């Protein structure tokens, strides 16, 4: 792409979003997502092969279906309540199409099988926007219609995401599908105390898109989208091997790390109401995640791989890639947790 | 070192559950834990009815 | 409600019914998202054209622009994917499988 | 010289370092003066000495 | 049965959008939207959208469908199997007009029928406004509206239709 | 003795395309390194066309083979 | 300003610099065939920049001091060894032509840089694209494994699909009792144990499958020896070559930054030459390796970022 | 639970009635580790570049120190604030529904009677 | 017989290899169009008939 262009096509993808989150009208929240959807197209496809096409296939026809059913589900919204706010609806019905809408764009569970094949067969760059980015207009959505959302209905969508996650996790070898299953799991959580507590869904957000950025970074530093090919960057750049640990650690919810703050603050909020059940349950099958995080942390870190002999002349050249805020990533990835009562600026 | 591998890290992969190995992992795994469970139960209970009847001697007990 | 919303709202049951079940041309499957969105265009006109409300007249035009314009974007991918396989068999998108 | 081909941080870019120190000195001098205007706000509001 | 011609309408709606759903050719599909579309704008002219409904001729049939053809024929059929002649095609197309006929049957004879939401059977006039005696179109007038109160959609929707051209130049160069 | 490190026996583990082999997966192969697919489908994309004249009153035996692209 | 797409919209673009005489162009040919004497004669008359042929220190000659590096950072390749005993079970020979591969790799990026961003033509002596008939030599005298031949093709397959072919290939044509006299002259003592069987099935290489591949997409140029060593007439040939097919005539400023970006990057450019692929003759154990990556890190200016290193004499560290 | 409250600002980072709590000191110990987590993005900075971690580029570790004490310290006023309001809102409530928060006519222990469970 | 197996058996080897057979089924997909949207039919047609979260 001409650089220019590809600067006006991601400033379109934020825009998209950015009239989601502003919106108050449902007709400009349903562009919003159809201004998102046109100008993400393109950078899906930037690399031309056949792998590519069948992802922003399978991408497109997901979206279109999922903004059909969030259209379908405002006219309804309309005919009963005679207005467009973008508030709590007014019909059960309405309200149904449109969680479902929301979660087939948030690729949860079971609409989630898109998730793993779309952002395996995109280049790093484009997975991160997919898994980061994309995420903001639906939970910007879903922030807002929560008081009239079937909590039988989130709650199923968020027990399965966390199941489906971490069992598509463990069979993976590929980076880019054991991000997209990651991915699954945390949106798990957001959605599960989104009827108790929204503000901890926005602080589990926040938290999962720095952690995430900063793994897909890495990766991107080292051109790494396999397993056994991170397994090398013990011999070429070890450091990078120290930051994946502690990202991948973090991400598991360890304590003392960041990542642990946001399942820390939604245990809390689900037991102020008398939910024991669902965050034990929660917490118990979280440890699926850490063992396939635990599983890359062997094979980059703890352990060195077999090398190759080409390797040495590697050893040469300097890295050249920008690793944009990579640094200030990583620290807030895993030194955050003393700051935890910070979370009240998302009030 | 064939020895000291078949002691430990082979017996788990050769290990079949079936009625030999279950009935003997049920009789000396749990049996004991039941028998010991119902002596001491059983003893407590009967000196917990004396102590709330005064009818056990705890005169000069009162190290516990 | 009256009786012809229970006839739009049934098209675009058979529509969405359509959608979800493919057989193998990808091309089969973008006309049934199209006729999603005609019933929905004709659901809504009714809606805001019985009950006078005079400035959403104009919201069945932005929803039909957005929704050609969605199409154009699928029929894109469509040519795409025929160029690759000759055809535009869904069956052939199963790359990423692995 | 060592290097075969110039490296390109061989000499600094002191067009950077220059902006880069003065940032500091500006967010500095920003961060000290909105302190001061805050504990005076915030005294005059509590009728506080 | 004039006074019914909404419902009779929204009847051939439906049976159209059981041609194309139950997935025939791509060339027939294109016909029995093309069809639907056509009593689409025709019911949508009975309620008093004269300029939406040809503006569903205009820009459905005329731009998108003709579109949707054109790109059928050199990219997907160029001749078809003969309609319903497959048999899952058929058992479709005969499923969804079963279906269509006991909700017309019940919807007629107890004057309402109940399927998620409930609807009456009286006749859809029965709803028509009572007082019409201004000098304009109304719906003209909010269609016009667009460019005095919707600016901010004016910018929005003629930004997503310039990315448009963009982006499928993009997508479809191939390098 | 030395610390032990995986050789190429433990790290071939995490080289085949699932980690957890099964016979539903077994014809399961590595996606390429760079992403990237041959193209063997279908390019077939020039046309053979043999030209006469639209009307025969002046040429009548001119029959022209000629390939085209676009 | 460093080359990026910022410096591309400023107007940094490959169709300013680049003019007629911005050729890329390469000389082949079997062992001891003249094609380096020719590659500095037709470099000088058509004042281009010459690449001497990408040898096992290469990449040392581009980087630090510019000055070779002892032979446990190149992994022990030796092409003397592989002359004394091209059998040997510690896998040598295929070692070696990985690391050939990827030096041609990286000179090939060095040359497109070059060209793209000064617009002056390179003279190169054999490329990426010829390096196989050492292969195909190797592996029909049995110096090397089938295994061995795929590693390298899975190799070249995901490397030189990202670059464009030279505009010019000038093959230079010597049969191989000729050759063979040749090298006896030149006197080395290892080089003088090549048989006639390596020789000649480096000669059906270029001949059977390089030669008819580059001629769709180069134009080809071939010599005899005698041909050859008229510079005068090679170079009155290129000058009116008329450059109507392959791949350079699709290309635009976009397509050329998209180049430039790559080959720039010397990390990208290498980056599938060490696929996770385990073949005994380029795979090295995590103790050998971790060895000799720290003794690597403690040669004079190696600790360090280029431009970071006081024990060379770099300055101004705490600054930059 | 707080986003429509009655004296919200919209969309204001920090609203007017801000100014009337005591800012954070300079010497907060919140603030020093802000600052310390900006010196460990320096230094990390440099790692990942392969400069001497230590002494590479000083102006860089300074704007990385400075940049996340200043941010923080506008994150922490947010922070005060919010907990602020929270206390303003919870008694302005108890004192408006006495029914619901009545004081307890709390006993001592010598008249509460608690059983005793011997451990024997 | 205990430590070394049964110990082992009824809780981490039992509960390590169910993880791992739960994690084939759900990841033994054939990749197709047609079947995955096919199975946000049934979701949604389970979603009214047997839980009612359409009410
Ligand atoms: C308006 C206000 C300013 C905002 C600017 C908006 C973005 C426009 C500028 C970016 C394009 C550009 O300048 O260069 C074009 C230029 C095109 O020329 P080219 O080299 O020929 O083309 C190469 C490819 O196109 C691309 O090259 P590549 O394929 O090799 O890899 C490129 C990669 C390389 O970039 C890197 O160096 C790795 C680091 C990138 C990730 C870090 C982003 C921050 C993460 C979240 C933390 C918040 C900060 O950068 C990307 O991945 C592009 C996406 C970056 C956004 C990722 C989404 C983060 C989620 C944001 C969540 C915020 C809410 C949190 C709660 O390429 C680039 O330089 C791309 C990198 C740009 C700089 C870093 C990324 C932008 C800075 C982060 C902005 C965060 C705001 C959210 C963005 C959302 C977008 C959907
Ligand atoms: C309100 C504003 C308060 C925050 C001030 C933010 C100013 C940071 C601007 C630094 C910058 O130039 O970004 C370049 C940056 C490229 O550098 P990089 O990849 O991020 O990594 C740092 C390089 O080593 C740096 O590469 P370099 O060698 O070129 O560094 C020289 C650079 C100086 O740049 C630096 O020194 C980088 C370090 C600055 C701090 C990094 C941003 C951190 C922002 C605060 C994060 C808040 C943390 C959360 C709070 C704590 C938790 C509650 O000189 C300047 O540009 C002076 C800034 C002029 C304005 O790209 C961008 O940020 C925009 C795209
Ligand atoms: C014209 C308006 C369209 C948006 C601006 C696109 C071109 C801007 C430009 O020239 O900068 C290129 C630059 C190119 O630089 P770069 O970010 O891609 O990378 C830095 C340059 N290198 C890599 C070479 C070191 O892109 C930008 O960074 C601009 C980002 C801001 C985009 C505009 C924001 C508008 C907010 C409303
Ligand atoms: C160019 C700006 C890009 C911004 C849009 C793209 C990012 C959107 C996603 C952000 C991360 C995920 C949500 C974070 C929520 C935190 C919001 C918050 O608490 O602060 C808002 C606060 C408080 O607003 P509030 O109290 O009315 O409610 C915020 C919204 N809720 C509660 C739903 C989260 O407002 C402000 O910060 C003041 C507005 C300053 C505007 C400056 C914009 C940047 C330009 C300089
Ligand atoms: C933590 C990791 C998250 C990443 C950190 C993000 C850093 C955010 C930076 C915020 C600091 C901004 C300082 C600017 C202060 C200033 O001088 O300008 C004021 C301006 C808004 O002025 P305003 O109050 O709206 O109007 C005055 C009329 N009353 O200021 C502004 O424009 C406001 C800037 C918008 C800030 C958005 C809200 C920031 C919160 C981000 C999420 C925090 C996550 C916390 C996680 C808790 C666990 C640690
Ligand atoms: C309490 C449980 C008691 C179990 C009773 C015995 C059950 C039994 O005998 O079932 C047999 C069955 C397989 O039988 P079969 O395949 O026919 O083998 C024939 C060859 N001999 O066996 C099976 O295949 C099923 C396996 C049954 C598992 C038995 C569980 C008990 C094993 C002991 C657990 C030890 C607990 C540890 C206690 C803590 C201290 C160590
Ligand atoms: C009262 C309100 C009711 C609202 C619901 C209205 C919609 C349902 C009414 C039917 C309307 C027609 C819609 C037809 C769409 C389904 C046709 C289709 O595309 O199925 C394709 C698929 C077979 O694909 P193929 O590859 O060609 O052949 C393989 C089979 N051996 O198909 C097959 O495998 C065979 C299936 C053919 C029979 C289709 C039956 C209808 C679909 C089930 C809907 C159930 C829920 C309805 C409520
Ligand atoms: C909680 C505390 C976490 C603090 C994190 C600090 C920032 C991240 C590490 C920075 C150190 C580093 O990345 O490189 C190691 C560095 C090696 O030194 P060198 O490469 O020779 O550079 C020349 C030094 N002037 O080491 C050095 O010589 C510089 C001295 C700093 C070393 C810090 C060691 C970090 C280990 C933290 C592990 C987690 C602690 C628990
Ligand atoms: C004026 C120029 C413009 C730039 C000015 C900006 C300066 C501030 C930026 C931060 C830099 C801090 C100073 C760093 C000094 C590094 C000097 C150095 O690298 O020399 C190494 C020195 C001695 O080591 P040596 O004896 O030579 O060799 C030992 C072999 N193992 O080893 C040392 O003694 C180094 C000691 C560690 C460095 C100090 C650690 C500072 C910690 C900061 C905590 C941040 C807290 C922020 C809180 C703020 C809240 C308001
Ligand atoms: N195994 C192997 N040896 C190579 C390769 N390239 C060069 N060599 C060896 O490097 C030595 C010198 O290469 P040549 O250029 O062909 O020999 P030369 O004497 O310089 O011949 P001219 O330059 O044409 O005059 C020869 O002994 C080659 O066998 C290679 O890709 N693989
Ligand atoms: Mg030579």
């Amino acid at each position: 792409m001409n650089p220019i262009i590809f600067i006006i096509i991601l400033l379109t993808i934020m825009l998209g979003t950015i009239i989601v989150m502003i919106s108050s009208h449902w007709l400009l929240v349903w562009i919003g997502f159809e201004m998102n959807m046109l100008a993400i197209i393109p950078i899906m496809m930037k690399n031309h092969n056949p792998r590519a096409t069948e992802a922003s296939t399978k991408y497109f026809l997901t979206q279109s279906t999922a903004s059909m059913l969030l259209m379908m589900a405002v006219i309804i919204n309309l005919m009963f309540s005679g207005q467009w706010t973008v508030m709590k609806l007014f019909n059960p019905m309405a309200s149904m199409l449109m969680t479902m809408a929301l979660a087939m764009k948030l690729g949860m569970a079971p609409f989630h099988f898109w998730v793993p094949e779309v952002t395996q067969g995109i280049p790093l760059s484009s997975g991160l926007i997919l898994l980061t980015w994309q995420k903001l207009a639906p939970m910007s959505v879903l922030y807002q219609i929560f008081p009239s959302i079937n909590l039988n209905l989130i709650l199923t969508l968020s027990v399965l995401s966390i199941l489906i996650g971490g069992w598509g996790g463990l069979n993976q070898t590929q980076l880019r599908k054991i991000m997209a299953y990651s991915s699954i799991a945390h949106m798990g959580w957001m959605t599960a105390v989104l009827p108790y507590n929204p503000t901890m869904t926005l602080l589990n957000l926040i938290i999962y898109i720095i952690m995430t950025s900063t793994m897909f970074t890495m990766f991107m530093a080292n051109s790494t989208t396999t397993t056994l090919s991170l397994s090398h960057t013990w011999n070429k750049t070890p450091i990078m091997t120290v930051l994946i640990l502690a990202t991948l650690l973090s991400m598991g919810g360890l304590p003392p790390l960041s990542g642990f703050m946001p399942k820390w603050m939604i245990i809390q909020e689900m037991t102020k109401n008398n939910s024991i059940i669902l965050p034990t349950f929660m917490a118990i099958t979280a440890l699926l995640n850490l063992y396939f995080y635990m599983r890359l942390t062997y094979s980059t870190t703890l352990t060195m791989f077999p090398s190759t002999n080409n390797m040495k002349m590697k050893w040469q050249f300097p890295l050249m890639k920008k690793m944009t805020f990579l640094p200030t990533m990583v620290v807030l990835s895993t030194m955050m947790l003393p700051l935890t009562p910070m979370l009240s600026v998302l009030e | 070192v064939r020895w000291t591998y078949a002691r430990s890290a082979n017996i788990y992969p050769n290990f079949r559950p079936n009625t030999k190995t279950s009935l003997l992992g049920a009789l000396f795994g749990i049996g004991p834990l039941v028998f010991w469970y119902y002596v001491f139960k059983t003893d407590r209970d009967r000196k917990e009815k004396l102590i709330q009847e005064g009818k056990l001697d705890r005169t000069f007990n009162i190290s516990y | 409600m009256s009786m012809v919303y229970m006839n739009i709202m049934m098209a675009f049951t058979v529509s969405l019914v359509g959608l979800l079940m493919y057989r193998s041309h990808l091309m089969s499957s973008l006309l049934c998202l199209e006729g999603m969105m005609l019933s929905l265009f004709v659901m809504a006109a009714l809606t805001i054209l019985n009950s006078h409300f005079t400035l959403a007249s104009m919201m069945p035009i932005i929803l039909l622009v957005f929704a050609a314009c969605e199409a154009a974007l699928g029929l894109s991918l469509l040519v795409m994917v025929s160029n690759t396989y000759g055809t535009d068999y869904v069956q052939n998108l199963n790359l990423l499988q692995c | 010289k060592f290097y075969i081909q110039e490296p390109p941080h061989g000499s600094p870019n002191w067009l950077k370092v220059g902006l880069t120190l003065g940032t500091s000195v500006f967010l500095w001098i920003y961060l000290i003066k909105q302190h001061n205007e805050d504990v005076l706000e915030y005294k005059r509001r509590n009728g506080l000495e | 049965m004039m006074l019914y011609i909404v419902f009779i309408l929204s009847v051939i709606f439906v049976m159209g959008f059981v041609g194309f759903s139950s997935k025939p050719s791509p060339i027939y599909g294109g016909l029995g939207l093309i069809v639907s579309g056509g009593v689409g704008c025709g019911i949508v002219l009975n309620f008093g959208g004269s300029f939406l409904g040809l503006m569903v001729f205009l820009i459905y049939l005329g731009g998108m469908m003709v579109v949707f053809g054109y790109t059928t024929a050199m990219a997907t059929e160029q001749y078809p199997e003969i309609w319903l002649s497959n048999k899952a095609v058929l058992g479709a197309f005969v499923t969804g007009l079963l279906m269509e006929f006991f909700m017309v049957y019940y919807v007629l004879k107890d004057k309402e029928v109940e399927v998620v939401f409930e609807f009456n059977g009286l006749g859809d006039w029965v709803i028509y406004d009572t007082g019409d005696s201004g000098f304009f179109s109304e719906e003209a007038m909010g269609i016009a509206a667009l460019y005095s109160y919707g600016t901010w959609l004016v910018i929005v929707t003629g930004w997503s239709l310039l990315i448009g051209v963009v982006v499928i130049m993009e997508i479809t160069r191939g390098n | 003795a030395r610390q032990w490190q995986p050789d190429v026996e433990w790290a071939e583990q995490y080289g085949g395309a699932v980690m957890y082999p099964t016979k539903e997966t077994a014809h399961w192969k590595p996606p390429p390194w760079n992403d990237v697919d041959p193209p063997k489908d279908t390019l077939v994309s020039n046309l053979t066309l043999n030209f006469g004249p639209q009307h025969p009153a002046a040429h009548g035996v001119l029959r022209l083979v000629m390939e085209l692209s676009g | 300003l460093q080359y990026g797409p910022l410096a591309y919209i400023l107007g940094e673009k490959a169709t300013k610099k680049m003019t007629e005489k911005s050729k890329l162009i390469t000389v082949d040919g079997n062992i001891c065939s003249g094609k380096s004497k020719l590659a500095k004669e037709i470099a000088e008359k058509l004042g281009l920049k010459h690449f001497p042929e990408a040898g096992i220190h290469y990449v040392d000659s581009t980087t630090g001091d510019g000055k070779p590096l002892p032979v446990q950072f190149s992994g022990n390749c030796s092409l003397e060894k592989f002359y004394d005993d091209p059998k040997s079970n510690d896998g040598n020979s295929y070692r070696l032509q990985a690391w050939l591969y990827a030096s041609r790799l990286l000179q090939y990026a060095d040359a497109l840089e070059h060209l793209l961003s000064t617009g002056q033509g390179v003279v190169l002596e054999r490329s990426i694209y010829s390096d196989f008939v050492f292969l195909e030599a190797m592996y029909r005298q049995g110096f090397i494994r089938k295994q061995c031949v795929d590693h390298y093709n899975q190799v070249k397959k995901v490397t030189i699909c990202e670059y464009l072919p030279p505009h010019v290939v000038v093959y230079v044509d010597v049969p191989v009792p000729e050759v063979q006299s040749r090298i006896q002259k030149k006197g080395n003592p290892h080089e003088m144990k090549i048989t006639s069987a390596y020789l000649q099935d480096i000669e059906n290489a270029y001949k059977g499958t390089f030669l008819p591949e580059m001629s769709e997409k180069c134009e080809v140029l071939q010599y005899s020896a005698w041909e050859a060593q008229d510079a005068e007439k090679v170079v009155e040939d290129i000058e009116y070559l008329k450059y109507d097919k392959g791949p350079w005539l699709d290309q635009n400023d976009r397509k050329l930054h998209k180049l430039r970006m790559l080959v720039q990057d010397k990390l990208e450019v290498l980056n599938y030459t060490s696929i996770p692929v385990f073949l005994p003759e380029v795979t090295v154990g995590a103790h050998q390796s971790d060895q000799v990556f720290q003794e690597f890190t403690e040669l004079p200016g190696r600790k360090y970022r280029a431009g970071y290193n006081e024990d060379v004499g770099d300055k101004w560290i705490w600054l930059k | 639970m707080m986003t429509g409250r009655q004296g919200r600002a919209t969309f204001q980072f920090l609203p007017d009635e801000a100014r009337s709590l005591p800012p954070p000191k300079l010497t907060d110990p919140r603030l020093a580790f802000v600052g310390f987590l900006g010196y460990c993005s320096g230094l990390i900075d440099n790692a990942i570049r392969r400069r001497p971690v230590l002494l590479a580029g000083l102006h860089r570790q300074l704007l990385y120190i400075t940049s996340f004490v200043f941010v923080g310290y506008y994150l922490l006023k947010r922070q005060d604030y919010m907990y602020a309001v929270r206390d303003h809102d919870m008694f302005s409530y108890i004192k408006s529904h006495p029914e619901d928060f009545p004081e307890k006519d709390k006993k001592t222990y010598g008249e509460v009677f608690e059983e005793f469970h011997p451990v024997r | 017989l205990l430590d070394l197996i049964w110990l082992e058996a009824i809780l981490p080897k039992t509960i390590s290899l169910a993880q791992m057979k739960a994690s084939t089924l759900v990841t033994n997909q054939k990749g197709l169009i047609k079947l995955y949207f096919l199975s946000f039919l049934i979701t949604i047609l389970i979603s009214m008939i047997l839980f009612n979260f359409h009410e």
